[PDB]
């Protein structure tokens, strides 16, 4: 029911069909029960119909070292739309669904478990979204600039890991750090690289860091444009700037290769201020 | 001495023109004489020269009165064309300090064709999708955008090749716009002239493509 009420068996009334099914979900559903708690068959039929539309990715590596992806990236834009579906289904129903809006020890883990694979469900649409981002770039090119330990990583890094495990997000974290930094060598756009890991895979980027990389990008094209005499003086203040905002939450790592560059365009006095600003934002209270 | 260091460095200039007037020689070009100085101040200056240079580097009528130049309308046309090829020029030199940081650094590099040029101007002025654009992409930016900023920056043919890979999309824009780079003076034909502004103002006059307004 759960399946035809998303869509499932339409690519064969229909919309009478899919609001019987809805019908069919929500009243024979079930609850849940003391027995440790017993979740309503809602709950299964839900977890089952999940699971089924990501079985073959689960326990799937990402990626196949000439670095390639395990699974082709048609197939994860059909997953990816079904669990869309699903998760659109279970808001446009969050008044009518048992479980879902929040309700005595029964209906409350029957609200953590709706929750808990809610969050799956999201996770796994921004899971699926990085995959297909990191492809669009060059990988190889990206996995060649890279540490041992996190070549590694990615080389046995699986869809579960990537979707429910901190590791995953720790290396998600690493690799747009690392994409964005090859974009701006490319240098087609950054801003546009920048709206695109803002929103759709947001909770796991950070704001701090497109700003961060929108900093990098003048410095970078900074040194791109390192013979011109007038129009760096536009591009470094741009990135000074830039990075003062996000003062309170730079990385050493970050803030090095920036004093870094600033010293091949002899930014002398200028790199000193950004130091001196991270510090202070680093400890207000002195 | 009452002469700031600029302004010494100007009477030494205007010593020399005197003093090839005072000896009959060859009349120099006194716009030189006046740059020459300029590049040893700010950019601030030696920009304004190129002006004058280029506003003033006209076919004139050698001994004739300075109203009667003027006033004819053909030379109040070659100004227009002057001042034109400065602005698309220098608006090129924007694009340039835009995509690199400084002139050098494009120079050392090469200086990419108008047409890759104004494609990675693109990248950074709108990085992300206008919804209201129209006519779709080419090579992966607004075919509209590509257009006017290749005649912002002045090279019709880098347009017309924007033109060329999306004959399909564009209608009958192609056998109009091949007219306005024929034509000399940026002007079309009364007749095509009158075909494509009535088509504008009939439909297009609020069109959520603000580039291909501006076309």
């Amino acid at each position: 029911a759960l399946a035809v009420a998303c869509g499932q068996g339409s690519d064969l009334m229909d919309r009478n069909t899919e609001n019987l099914a809805r019908a069919a979900f929500i009243e024979y559903g079930g609850q849940p029960r003391l027995a440790s708690v017993r979740l309503s068959s809602r709950h299964d039929a839900l977890a089952l119909y999940l699971t089924r539309l990501v079985r073959t990715l689960w326990k799937a590596k990402v990626v196949q070292v000439d670095i390639s992806s395990t699974i082709p990236t048609s197939k994860l834009v059909t997953i990816q739309e079904n669990v869309e579906r699903l998760r659109n289904f279970l808001e446009a129903n969050k008044s009518t669904i048992q479980g879902l809006a929040p309700p005595d020890i029964a209906n409350q883990k029957e609200h953590q478990a709706l929750h808990a694979l809610q969050k799956l469900m999201e996770s796994i649409s921004e899971g699926i979204s990085f995959v297909l981002m990191l492809f669009d770039e060059r990988v190889s090119d990206i996995y060649a600039r890279l540490d041992a330990v996190s070549q590694q990583q990615l080389k046995d890094l699986t869809y579960e890991q990537l979707f429910s495990q901190t590791p995953g997000k720790e290396l998600a974290k690493v690799l747009v750090k690392a994409i964005v930094n090859r974009n701006i060598a490319s240098g087609a756009n950054v801003e546009t690289v920048a709206d695109a890991l803002r929103r759709r895979c947001g909770s796991f980027c950070s704001p701090d860091d497109v700003v961060t990389f929108k900093a990098q990008e003048q410095l970078q094209r900074a040194s791109e444009q390192a013979h011109n005499s007038p129009v760096l003086r536009a591009l470094l203040a741009e990135s000074l700037r830039l990075f003062e905002q996000v003062a309170g939450s730079l990385t050493p790592a970050n803030l090095t290769t920036a004093v870094e560059q600033y010293i091949s365009l002899k930014y002398y006095a200028g790199a000193i201020q950004l130091c001196l600003t991270v510090a202070q934002q680093k400890d207000r209270g002195n | 001495s009452s002469l700031d260091n600029i302004e010494m460095a100007y009477a030494r200039q205007i010593y020399i023109y005197n003093e090839k007037i005072v000896n009959g020689h060859l009349q120099p070009n006194l716009v030189d004489l006046c740059a020459s100085v300029a590049e040893l101040d700010d950019k601030s200056i030696s920009d304004m020269w190129t002006m004058v240079k280029q506003m003033t580097d006209v076919l004139l009528t050698p001994a004739t009165d300075a109203l009667k130049n003027r006033s004819s309308v053909e030379v109040r046309m070659e100004f227009v064309r002057q001042a034109l090829a400065y602005l698309e020029q220098s608006y090129k030199n924007y694009t340039l300090v835009t995509v690199f940081g400084n002139l050098h650094q494009a120079q050392l590099g090469g200086v990419p064709g108008t047409y890759q040029l104004v494609r990675s101007f693109l990248n950074i002025k709108l990085p992300a999708p206008l919804p209201g654009l129209q006519d779709g992409e080419v090579e992966g930016h607004p075919v509209w955008a590509l257009i006017y900023y290749c005649m912002r920056c002045g090279d019709l043919l880098a347009a017309s090749q924007v033109v060329n890979r999306a004959q399909h999309q564009l209608g009958e824009f192609k056998t109009w716009f091949q007219e306005y780079m024929n034509s000399k003076d940026r002007r079309l034909s009364p007749a095509t002239e009158n075909k494509l502004r009535l088509h504008y103002r009939r439909a297009l006059r609020n069109n959520t493509d603000p580039y291909k307004r501006a076309v």
